[PDB]
């Protein structure tokens, strides 16, 4: 048993007709103080995979350390490991998955709720989420933390249900989870404008952005609001 | 100070019927008043023509269940590919559980399909092992909303047959599948109406002696 | 830990340290059980080569495992303690648990076991020691009489002798002990037991020694000039 | 010396063949299984007169459908009698059901090979296992202290196996009554044996699926060998 | 001679007799024929009996829903391999939710065998395996040796006059490789050429032991009255 | 729950309810709470479902590992000791368990064992555990003696359970009666109690206070 | 590997015997002579210490008779080393007996602990046995005055009178034949001066090469001396028994 | 790996013989002479600095060596076992007394716990004896002046004086016509460096000798003032220069 230190706030993530995005944002809190302003949660593993991370980040940068392992171990004696017999995000997840509940089993968690995002070997796109709890579901969209409460509503709008995923293009999908991160920018006292964004397509493969920003952001309207009643 | 359960919601119904048996399970998942997923399956095909779930946390349910198709696939590797029946497998799914007496799997587990003898059969299980063989039972989040339902519709109690005021019991007459789906649907539906963590969708697996079937229904997503 | 396979088998299919075990048994002093219709006889040799023993003190040949049941053994006396040791132990856990004094045959069971373990076992060696387990079941009148040897076979005998000429005195059991008729009581059964270490014991003095098992826990060893008695009335009639 | 654990040239484990020639020493047993049931017999061999032969036990029950007969250094199976009922027992609780009799043999033969420098020399006895379950119907399977079974539909080991086994060769058919294996028993027992054969220096056992497991009385076997003498006679 | 008393001592000329000795516990062995296609791996197996009143030993073990083997040598060891194999095929799809590949598992098998040759008090395994195998490089065939050395190959025999199945599958190489989407021709190819190791008994019904695994096709043993087909 | 065992002329009568709560929530109305160890020895119910099932199953296993060995019947005693000394190992880690083992040999004579999770092991003629035992324990203790007849002992079993599961709000459901024997035990049915209380009300005169 | 080095101390031999305990008892029977003889009011201990030189330390030196508690003693025959390490296994027994029943431990249960311990050398572990062959002298108020022996195969016998080490065949004739059952502790201090003397392998017996000890109830009134002789006091009993 | 020699490697021949521990007095045998005298007020420790070579330097090899400060060693044999078997009585003379009782053990005493220990190395599995024969010089407040030899078997015993090695039966003949028990210290010295120098053979000095006494207390060797109890080791090693001067007198 422990206590979070130094913790990634939420992870987003949906699906959409050719694969699937996931968003995270680049700070690394201190309790109220924004400590770490360069923290990259999303990570890759290989070009099929992107797992983003929130929580303590001494945790994620062990599980970090762990699919690094992964990857090394699955290339050992193993001629289709850039092939048939590479890493699978099903593969990855279960992986996660298992020592998550195993973690919790021993009364000694990784303090961490992670969204597994890739496209399988066959298209199929993957998206799972497991935490602290070793508790895993799937679901069109999936995010963590502020991301459940405030991200998931705006993001089901798009993709309400699986019939809906064929329907949704990647723009649209990359602009639905662009505005649910300025949304929690708005909202989300532990955020930051910096965020990573990560598509992993069946057919483009894996593009991973870096230093995006929000903007178009609206305050002009806080010029008129004065006092909080009666003051004029 | 960490916790290491939780509560993942969902209500699942198994009914035991005269030659088959039906385990139906809600497909929500949530935590506190959120909703994780809509479509999360809860209710299993384990092999050798047996359905389980096992709901409440579903981190443990998900282990439990792995474990016992596991154990499935053990006794055919070392019993000669002998099917497991059904008050084997309860047997066996007791030991799962006691296993964890001091830590346990916080789960109510249903387990239901066909007895020795080809009848309808369900089993129910409390979190550290004990269980009984039933012919209706309702767990999870809406087990209190449902039960009181199935004991007045099922086994008819407190109905009288009318004129004789109250002397002659309503005769219990044997249900088809047909008429359990129905009460099985209307028991979610209107558990979704008075439950919050119930709704989303309905998953039914039916057994009978020519396999396991699977009927998908969707209910209220509020 | 040492885990040296003392005991194995040679291509005859012969376990020699068990076999050895045995002959160990054959040059240990012997020992005789009888059984009459109400009574069970131990009778031991006492090999007369060491005078100036303290037969106070002395380690006496049969051996209370429980109040109701005895032990006597023909080989090496060192390891007959092990074995008593343990039965009696077994004797105490049986009752705490089961709350009844073991049977006879089970309490043979258990120190057979014993032997048997130690001889495929890694790192010990057998038991070079043979036993007569005898006495009454609780609640029971019918005499019980168990053998057991190095192997860990074990069996019930109307009447058997073990040790040093041994061979000897089972020749004159089997021609002298009648199934259809035991010694009826316990002068005719302490009397054969006599009768059968006269034939090999040397002088009928300090040589033998005789103890008397009945029902319900009521075990007596008898004295120098009590065994004396049958000594000087078996010759007598033998002057004939 | 040498490893307990050495194979000789042959590509054979010295210790386990070198038990098989204990086994040949010990006293013969015999088991037929026919489709009405399973009959096992055994030679007591008594080394003396005065030995009380009833107290001789080398058919064993190891659970209500499955008995056990031995041959051998027969203290040697006391361990392996053990850890078969705690299997039997166990398997019971663990799947409220009997277990099968090809897997009762095979938790008995996993412990065979479990020597070496675990216990320190293989088992020097061999078992005939004798049982009925709902899947395979009555059975018979014979448990070597290699770690092989064998199932068979008549089986003789011991002493007298290589006379009695060339016996059961011919007198086995796939329409033999109970009846008729039990003196079928009786009567290659007797050939084998050195001593004239009665009903206290042998005993019968058999398994039926109603019944179960059952040693028989010396009085029903007394009966038997009457029976077997006079249909000799017959012709 | 003063150098096979273990498995821990090399002789003068680098051998290890012990190894060599329990590789003699294999040709003693019963036949065993292992061949594949693209679509689809066969093993087939010559049971022995003790005796007419006997059964016939068991030659083929499961492993998991895409991987099992045939054996030749001493069976218990066979067992032990096997039941490592099957935990480490559940491993790999309870942790990883991935079926193990064939070339892994020999890999597994070559290291497990290897620590039992290097050791005091210990002793090599008496037996060797043919792993037959569909996973995601498609169809497998894999020789397993108790000194370690596991070969994967398009076709092979192990046992008692294997000599004569293997020199078959050597000159039919070309043409039972070919032998895609049709399961029943490819087992035919089998049992002809197993066919080649028999000496004065002839294949049975309750003699002859055939798996089968491929594209859609389940590790499924066939015997008794199965295999009259292919008689 | 409420169960109880007595020891009379005739044997041992075992009675129990059949109701299991979770909290004010009535889980079920069917439960088992005789658990058949074999045919010669029964248990009672009280405390931990699971811990009481488990544990006396296991019980039966040890049992016929016992007569297996010892080719002889096991005694109640030596039965009840071989659970109480499991449970006795246990103790601090949290069992729940009140049972009363009963059986019928030989050498004993009808005898029942009140065995408890901390570590309580007695020998006595009358029984009663539960959140009902009190209200069971008031109409065995004004009615109870040595030479009952078998019909009447079963009957006061069934009347005493009734008791409790009238007041006892956590028992009710049905009534499980059973006859111990020396040559096994012989089930004497399941008794809604719904049915029972009025039966019982209209033949006996009893429960005036409640309309009908 | 290892095994071919191993000597294989717990075998039995073909006639039934085990090499390493006979060939220990054979190394005791080069020791120096320890006499025990038991009397009805005490109990004499008697031992010939091996060749010796003049500058060796006498007084301070004790390589046969230990005290194991205050009623029981012990005279020793074989590797002294060996003795030390079972001597201070057996104070411990005493000491722990004392601490649990709070009476002091009967002579027998102590001979019979050492004994078992001497036993578990020759029957498991491997080790060689215990070259040591133990004469125990002790009091309690079960038997009275007892003389116990035990020998590296871990038997233990109870005696009136009896010798370990070396020409114990010579020594046993002689207590055999001028032994007596009413015979007291003076007459048992001459008795085993005697022997010794008679049977020494040195030219003459000698207060230098003796070490005695004598058990009395000759303690004021109902309790037990242990008298560890002094050499003066070794060489007085020599004048006063008539050998010097 | 693990140790497999978990048997005697020491064993019964079939004439009583303890093999190993014979041939362990036999490289005793072999070893350089080195010798013990007790006398009235003090006890003489002394042995030959046998130099491998003449680049080496003998001082960095200490054949006397300080157990405590009231007892010291000198052996006669393998020269690395009795290196380790100083470690061992050493920690032993801590462990085992000093921290329970608050003071030093008595010669006696810690003799016995190194007698214990080369008597396992006797016993114990997959070991050999100790391949060495110790004289042990010490003082105790109850006890007075002693001296022990200690033997590859574990036996040990009180010397009045005493060798052991090369030249011991010789070197013993000398100290019984020496010796008697109103020897002041410096004569016992006296007599040490007299009977060694019949075992050397080449050069006899403070150079090629070492030897020790345990005598009076030496309150300038103590480290520190202020406790009067605490006066200091009996315990003194000498120097090159203090034997040459007792060789010019000699
Ligand atoms: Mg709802």
């Amino acid at each position: 048993t422990q206590q979070p230190i130094v913790t990634g706030t939420s992870v987003i993530s949906m699906k959409y007709d050719n694969g699937v995005i996931i968003a995270a944002d680049n700070l690394g809190s201190y309790g109220s103080l924004l400590r770490f302003n360069g923290v990259e949660r999303l990570i890759p593993v290989g070009d099929n995979t992107v797992v983003g991370i929130s929580g303590d980040i001494s945790d994620m940068q062990h599980i970090e350390r762990l699919l690094k392992d992964l990857v090394t171990e699955n290339a050992y004696d193993n001629p289709l490991a850039d092939a048939e017999e590479a890493l699978e995000p099903s593969y990855i997840f279960e992986y996660l998955a298992t020592v998550m509940y195993q973690r919790r089993s021993k009364m000694n968690p990784l303090w961490n709720a992670i969204i597994v995002a890739g496209v399988q070997s066959n298209g199929d796109q993957f998206l799972r989420y497991v935490n602290l709890l070793g508790v895993t579901y799937s679901s069109p969209t999936l995010a963590t933390g502020f991301g459940a409460h405030m991200a998931n509503p705006l993001l089901r709008k798009v993709v309400d249900r699986e019939s809906d995923i064929p329907k949704t293009t990647v723009q649209v999908a990359e602009e639905a989870i662009v505005n649910a991160m300025r949304v929690l920018y708005y909202r989300d006292a532990r955020s930051s404008r910096n965020f990573s964004l990560a598509i992993i397509d069946k057919n483009t493969g894996l593009t991973f952005k870096k230093n995006l920003q929000v903007e178009n952001m609206k305050w002009d309207f806080a010029k008129d609001i004065k006092g909080y009643g009666t003051q004029k | 100070q960490f916790n290491p359960y939780g509560d993942n919601g969902g209500t699942i119904l198994g009914i035991a019927g005269e030659d088959f048996a039906v385990l139906a399970g809600d497909t929500r998942n949530i935590t506190d008043y959120s909703i994780n997923s809509r479509y999360e399956p809860k209710v299993f095909d384990c092999g050798d023509n047996i359905v389980m779930s096992a709901n409440g946390f579903a981190a443990d349910g998900d282990a439990l269940v792995k474990r016992f198709k596991n154990s499935v696939k053990w006794y055919h590797f070392d019993h000669n590919d002998k099917k497991l029946s059904i008050n084997s497998a309860a047997r066996n799914i007791q030991h799962l559980l006691y296993g964890k007496r001091f830590f346990p799997y916080y789960v109510h587990t249903i387990i239901a399909g066909l007895d020795e003898d080809g009848k309808g059969a369900v089993y129910s299980f409390d979190p550290v092992g004990s269980y009984e063989r039933e012919q209706c039972r309702a767990g999870g989040a809406a087990a209190s909303l449902i039960m009181p339902f199935l004991d007045n519709q099922v086994n008819f109690k407190n109905q009288y047959e009318p004129g004789t005021n109250g002397k002659v019991k309503k005769p219990l007459k044997y249900l088809s599948v047909e008429e359990v789906i129905k009460l099985v649907r209307d028991s979610f539906t209107s558990a979704t109406e008075r439950h919050i963590q119930v709704g989303d969708g309905l998953e039914i697996l039916i057994v009978t002696k020519d396999g396991v079937r699977k009927e998908f229904y969707e209910l209220k997503r509020d | 830990g040492y885990d040296r396979a003392l005991s194995i088998f040679s291509p005859d299919g012969h376990i020699f340290q068990v076999e050895y075990a045995l002959e160990a048994v054959k040059r240990g002093t012997c020992a005789v059980g009888v059984k009459g219709k109400n009574c069970v006889v131990l009778g031991c040799e006492r090999r007369s080569t060491l005078k100036l023993q303290d037969t106070r003190i002395t380690p006496s040949k049969v051996s209370k495992i429980d109040s109701h049941v005895v032990l006597s053994f023909s080989g090496l006396n060192a390891d007959s303690r092990i074995l008593i040791e343990k039965a009696r132990v077994e004797a105490q856990s049986h009752r705490l648990t089961l709350e009844d004094p073991v049977t006879v045959e089970y309490l043979t069971r258990y120190v057979a076991g014993v032997q048997q373990r130690y001889t495929q076992s890694g790192g010990v060696r057998p038991f070079g020691v043979s036993t007569l387990i005898a006495g009454f079941d609780p609640r029971d009148d019918e005499p019980k009489l168990y053998q057991t040897e190095p192997s860990g076979i074990y069996s019930s005998w109307s009447a058997q002798t073990i040790g040093r000429n041994s061979k000897t005195v089972r020749e004159f059991l089997e021609k002298n002990y009648d199934r259809k008729e035991p010694p009826a009581t316990v002068e005719e059964c302490v009397k054969l037991t006599v009768r059968s270490l006269l034939e090999v014991v040397q002088t009928g003095a300090k040589n033998i020694e005789i103890t008397v098992v009945k029902p319900d826990s009521d075990i007596v060893a008898l004295s120098s000039e009590e065994i004396n008695q049958y000594v000087t009335q078996i010759e007598q009639e033998k002057q004939e | 010396d040498r490893g307990v654990s050495t194979f000789s040239p042959e590509g054979r484990l010295f210790q386990v063949e070198y038990s098989l020639e204990a086994i040949k020493l010990g006293s013969t047993a015999i088991g037929i299984a026919t489709k009405e049931g399973v009959v096992l017999g055994v030679e007591k061999r008594a080394t003396s007169p005065l030995l009380e032969s009833d107290s001789i036990e080398k058919i064993v029950e190891i659970d209500r459908h499955i008995g056990c007969a031995m041959s051998g250094l027969t203290a040697d199976a006391r361990s392996m009698i053990e850890h078969a009922r705690t299997a039997a027992v166990t398997h019971n609780l663990y799947y409220d059901e009997d277990i099968n009799v090809e897997s009762l043999t095979q938790s008995v033969c996993d412990l065979a090979l479990r020597f070496g420098e675990l216990m320190s020399r293989p088992f020097g006895v061999a078992l005939l296992i004798a049982g009925h379950d709902a899947d395979d119907g009555y059975q018979l399977f014979h448990a070597e202290p290699s770690g092989t079974f064998y199932r068979y539909n008549a089986k003789a080991i011991g002493s007298g196996s290589e006379g009695a086994q060339a016996e059961l060769l011919n007198e086995w058919h796939s329409s033999l009554t109970l009846k008729e294996a039990e003196l079928l028993v009786l009567k290659i027992l007797k050939q084998v044996m050195e001593e004239k054969l009665d009903e206290n220096n042998a005993q019968l056992s058999c398994i039926t699926k109603q019944d179960g497991f059952k040693i028989y009385d010396n009085e029903k076997t007394a009966e038997l060998i009457k029976e077997l003498k006079e249909k000799e006679a017959a012709e | 001679n003063n150098y096979d008393g273990d498995t821990v001592t090399f002789s003068p000329t680098g051998r290890l007799f012990q190894v060599e000795y329990a590789l003699e516990a294999i040709k003693q062995g019963s036949v065993t024929v292992g061949l594949r296609s693209n679509t689809h791996a066969v093993l087939v197996a010559l049971k022995r009996n003790a005796d007419e009143l006997s059964s016939y030993q068991k030659k083929i073990i499961k492993c998991d829903e895409h991987m099992g083997l045939s054996l030749a040598g001493l069976a218990p060891d066979a067992r032990v391999l096997s039941n490592y194999l099957r935990q480490q095929c559940n491993y790999s799809s309870l942790v990883f939710n991935r079926k193990l590949a064939v070339e892994r598992a020999g890999h597994l098998l070559c290291d497990k065998a290897q620590k039992n040759t290097q050791s005091y008090g210990g002793r090599p395994y008496g037996v060797g395996l043919l792993i037959i195998g569909y996973d995601k490089s498609g169809a497998h065939l894999l020789e397993f040796q108790p000194s370690g050395n596991v070969t994967e190959l398009y076709g092979t025999a192990i046992g008692a006059r294997s000599q004569g199945a293997k020199t078959y599958l050597e000159r039919t190489l070309d043409t039972f490789i070919k032998i895609d989407g049709n399961p029943d021709e490819l087992i035919k190819a089998g049992v002809e050429a197993i066919s080649q190791s028999l000496r004065d008994e002839s294949l049975t019904v309750d003699n002859l032991s055939i798996a089968i695994v491929g594209k859609d096709t389940p590790f499924t043993i066939y015997d008794g009255e199965a295999v009259a087909k292919y008689i | 729950t409420t169960t109880l065992a007595f020891r009379f002329q005739g044997g041992i009568i075992v009675a129990v309810d059949s109701r299991a709560t979770a909290g004010n929530w009535v889980a079920s109305q069917t439960v088992k709470a005789v658990i058949e160890i074999n045919p010669f020895l029964l248990g009672t119910m009280a405390g931990g479902a699971a811990d009481c099932q488990f544990w006396e199953t296991w019980l039966g296993s040890q049992c016929r590992l016992h007569e297996l060995r010892e080719k002889e019947r096991i005694s109640v005693a030596a039965a009840s000791k071989i659970l109480s000394n499991l449970v006795y190992q246990y103790k601090g880690a949290g069992l729940s368990m009140g049972t009363m083992i009963c059986g019928y040999t030989r050498k004993e004579g009808p005898t029942i064992y009140y065995v408890d999770s901390d570590g309580t092991r007695l020998k006595g003629d009358i029984f009663c555990v539960g959140s009902g035992q009190t209200f069971a324990y008031g109409v065995l203790d004004s009615n109870y003696k040595w030479d009952l007849s078998v019909e009447d002992a079963l009957y006061l079993g069934k009347r005493s359970i009734l008791a409790a599961a009238h007041r006892d709000a956590y028992s009710g459901g049905s009534v499980n009666l059973y006859h111990v024997t020396e040559d096994g035990w012989i089930y004497h049915g399941n008794h809604d109690v719904g049915e029972l209380f009025w039966k019982v009300k209209e033949e006996e005169g009893s429960f005036n206070n409640v309309i009908g | 590997g290892s095994r071919r080095y191993d000597s294989r101390t717990t075998i039995f031999s073909p006639e039934g015997r085990l090499y390493q305990v006979e060939y220990a008892l054979e190394s005791i029977s080069h020791a120096g002579t320890a006499i025990g003889i038991m009397a009805s009011d005490g109990i004499v201990l008697a031992a010939e210490r091996k060749v010796t030189s003049t500058l060796l330390e006498q007084d301070t030196s004790t390589e046969k008779l230990y005290k194991l508690n205050d009623k029981i003693a012990v005279a020793v025959a074989g590797l002294t080393a060996d003795a030390e390490i079972l001597i201070n296994t057996a104070r411990i027994h005493a000491q722990n007996y004392l601490k649990t029943y709070n009476e002091d431990i009967p002579v027998e249960i102590l001979v019979r602990r050492l004994s078992d311990i001497k036993q578990g050398y020759t029957q498991h572990g491997g080790l060689r046995p215990f070259g040591v062959s133990f004469i125990y002298a002790g009091y309690d108020d079960r038997y009275g005055y007892q003389l116990y022996t035990s020998n590296p195969s871990g038997n233990y016998t109870g005696w009136k009178a009896i010798s370990v080490g070396a020409n114990t065949s010579a020594a046993q004739t002689l207590l055999q034949m001028d032994y007596k059952d009413d015979m007291k502790v003076d007459d048992a201090i001459e008795l085993a001066l005697k022997t010794l003397s008679k049977t020494t392998d040195s030219s003459a017996l000698t207060y230098d090469r003796l070490e005695f000890a004598t058990i009395r109830k000759g303690a004021n009134d109902g309790e037990v001396y242990q008298k560890i002789f002094k050499p003066q006091e070794i060489k007085d009993i020599l004048v006063k028994t008539g050998i010097t | 790996m693990t140790d497999r020699y978990s048997f005697s490697l020491t064993t019964f021949s079939p004439s009583g013989k303890l093999g190993q521990i014979d041939y362990a007095l036999t490289a005793v045998k072999q070893g350089v002479t080195s010798l013990g005298i007790k006398a009235t007020n003090g006890v003489v420790i002394a042995t030959e600095k046998k130099s491998s070579s003449p680049l080496a330097m003998s001082e960095t090899l200490s054949k006397v060596s300080l157990l405590t400060p009231d007892i010291g060693a000198v052996y006669s044999g393998m020269g690395p076992d009795y290196r380790v078997l100083v470690d061992k009585s050493r920690k032993v003379a801590h462990t085992s007394y000093k921290r329970i009782y608050g003071e030093y053990p008595p010669t006696k005493l810690l003799v016995s716990e190194v007698a214990k220990i080369m008597q396992e190395a006797t016993q114990s599995g997959g070991v050999r004896p100790f391949g060495v024969s110790l004289l042990i010089a010490g003082h105790d407040e109850f006890n007075g002046f002693s001296l022990y030899q200690v033997d590859p078997s574990g036996s040990y015993f009180p010397w009045k004086a005493t060798a052991i090695g090369k030249g011991s039966v010789a070197a013993k003949t000398f100290l019984e016509k020496r010796w008697n028990d109103e020897l002041e210290l410096e004569d016992a010295i006296h007599i040490a460096l007299l009977t060694l120098k019949e075992s050397v053979e080449g050069e006899f000095n403070g150079d090629t000798i070492e030897l020790a006494i345990i005598g009076d207390e030496n309150p300038d060797l103590l480290g520190y003032t202020g406790i009067p109890t605490d006066k200091g080791p009996r315990f003194r090693k000498l120097t090159s220069q203090e034997i040459n001067d007792r060789l010019e007198a000699l």
